[PDB]
């Protein structure tokens, strides 16, 4: 029923700028003050940043890495909470969550590379054998959030970790076991609002 | 939804020691007259004495001239965080955090500082407004 | 700004003995510690909040202790599902800080692995490439040998292969070969066989196709 969900992330050039987002559904954003939180893509999590309810005026706490070049703030009409993340540096690239209180619900995350590359959206190709899978090749930079959509009760998805690091590829595979369907759907997600599809009907 | 017990705040995050020294007593009493959780020895409250804090937390400044009276005993009124937080001297003494729908009571005696009885009623109080409660 | 140190740093046990991360603090946090579960490519789930008050659907094992700055996490009877990263964070006072983590490695019985051999796609071939992928599922331990044979000789040149982490249900490994290839190439050759042996006394096995 509730369900925390970010966007926005990417690719940023040196001495750039990143505004995330998050938007909240299931839970009534106005009672419940909302946290940022980073995990660097092979270290481990950190806080970033809190903003506190309308009752305690909004307060906004940032860390110390993050106290003079990041802001954050929300909008409870529209149910969404924003950071912004100005004077981007090498350090900065990081797994980003929105995290609300304690952490009893988290969200799915979206990271920040920044490097002085170029993105290149992935290529989304089904595989079927002669279980199922979807395969992910040539995109930069990470990560790619592949979701399996299916028709089928029982259904396993297990994520491969990317391989190659000036370019990448991942895969992922679908395991149903004695169940009767026939869709079987995988979306892939690039930081920068990409959604591509592919589907693999079962005769 | 919480599993947390309220009886497992006020015995764990208010009547814990902070430099060796504890509260009194200690309750959590909704905006209702109706106490949401509370420690052994904390006293038996009476209905108007809630309506009378309350009616301080609408209107900073109206209990002073009175007095806050908590289980019959008065209380002068230290009043700080306007709706916020309000305070009370009696020699002893009292603060009252007001959540956003309960109010967080401890009580404390010497030797305890009163900044100490403070620090701890009020983070338990932000705890619950950013949850919710 | 209270800091968190956590220990133990990398813990490995089989299924079933008692483990016990402990997180102390920089000053007193009053019972304001929560405790995290991250199993890999997931976000982190609520164990334990306010030292001791475990939250939704948490199992049992898990166990809150502690005041003041010694606070810990007890599993006894660990199950294949407790495998992940642990992580402590308190709410007394901004910065709200973590601890370093714990890798909780629990080792469980020999499973065997279920190979899967998968035929370059029709999008692929359009694209002019190739790639036969090979999924090999359900098996601990991790140790296991991945070869590609195609007409009968080993090729090992574009054999780009991943390990993941332990399935919640029975601790078991999976691995992903990938042979990445040109069009030319794979319609040129016919056979392609995906072999590979793991605790299956040296038979291997082995998953094949024509083009
Ligand atoms: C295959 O299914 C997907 C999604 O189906 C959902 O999955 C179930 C868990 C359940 O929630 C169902 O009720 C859902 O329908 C379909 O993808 C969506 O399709 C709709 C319209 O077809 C489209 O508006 C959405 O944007 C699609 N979303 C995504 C993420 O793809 C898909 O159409 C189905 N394919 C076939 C061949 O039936």
């Amino acid at each position: 029923e509730v369900q925390l969900v970010e966007s926005g992330g990417g690719l940023v050039q040196p001495k750039g700028s990143l505004k995330l987002s998050c938007a909240a559904s299931g839970f009534t954003f106005n009672t419940y003050a909302m946290n940022w939180v980073r995990q660097a893509p092979g270290k481990g999590l950190e806080w970033v940043a809190r903003i506190r309810t309308k009752t305690n005026n909004y307060v906004t706490y940032y860390a110390d890495s993050v106290k003079d070049r990041f802001t954050i703030s929300r909008d409870d009409s529209q149910s969404m909470l924003y950071l912004q993340m100005n004077n981007l540096k090498t350090e900065d690239t990081a797994m980003y969550y929105c995290v609300r209180h304690v952490g009893d619900y988290w969200g799915q995350g979206t990271s920040v590379t920044v490097s002085s590359a170029s993105i290149r959206n992935p290529q989304l190709y089904p595989l079927k054998p002669c279980t199922l899978g979807c395969l992910v090749k040539d995109y930069f930079p990470g990560p790619v959030t592949v979701t399996w959509y299916s028709d089928s009760l029982n259904m396993s998805t297990v994520n491969f970790p990317a391989l190659g690091s000036e370019l990448k590829v991942t895969t992922s595979q679908v395991t149903s076991w004695g169940k009767s369907a026939k869709n079987f759907t995988c979306h892939v997600t690039h930081p920068p609002s990409f959604n591509e599809s592919r589907t693999i009907l079962v005769r | 939804d919480d599993k947390m017990s309220w009886q497992a705040y006020v015995d764990d995050h208010l009547m814990c020691e902070i430099e060796g020294n504890h509260l009194s007593a200690a309750a959590i009493i909704g905006q209702d007259g109706s106490v949401w959780a509370q420690s052994a020895n904390f006293p038996q409250f009476k209905s108007e004495e809630i309506t009378g804090i309350m009616s301080d937390f609408h209107e900073p400044g109206t209990l002073a001239p009175t007095g806050l009276y908590i289980g019959g005993t008065k209380y002068m009124v230290i009043q700080g965080e306007p709706g916020a937080v309000i305070r009370g001297k009696k020699g002893g003494g009292v603060t009252v955090k007001k959540t956003n729908q309960a109010l967080i009571i401890g009580i404390y005696d010497e030797p305890m500082t009163p900044g100490q009885c403070n620090m701890i009623v009020e983070r338990l109080g932000d705890y619950l407004i950013d949850q919710g409660y | 700004d209270i800091q968190m140190t956590q220990s133990p740093a990398s813990l490995s046990a089989s299924v079933g003995e008692t483990v016990t991360i402990t997180c102390r603090a920089s000053g007193n946090i009053h019972n304001y510690l929560a405790w995290f579960q991250q199993k890999q490519g997931k976000s982190p789930q609520l164990l334990v909040y306010n030292a001791k008050t475990l939250a939704d659907g948490v199992p049992s094992r898990f166990s809150g202790s502690g005041s003041g700055t010694q606070y810990s996490l007890k599993i006894n009877s660990l199950q294949p599902e407790d495998f992940g990263s642990y992580y402590c964070q308190h709410f007394w006072s901004t910065p709200y800080t973590f601890g370093g983590g714990t890798k909780l490695e629990i080792k469980r019985a020999d499973a065997a692995p279920t190979v899967s051999i998968f035929p370059p796609s029709s999008e692929q071939l359009t694209s002019g490439g190739a790639s036969v992928v090979c999924f090999l599922n359900n098996f601990y331990p991790k140790d296991i040998n991945v070869k590609w044979k195609i007409d009968g000789s080993e090729r090992q040149n574009g054999v780009l292969n991943s390990w993941t982490d332990q399935d919640s249900k029975d601790s078991t490994y999976s691995m992903s070969s990938t042979l990445t290839l040109t069009k030319d190439e794979y319609e040129r050759h016919n056979s392609y066989t995906c072999e590979a042996t793991h605790k299956t006394s040296t038979s291997p096995i082995v998953k094949s196709f024509n083009r």
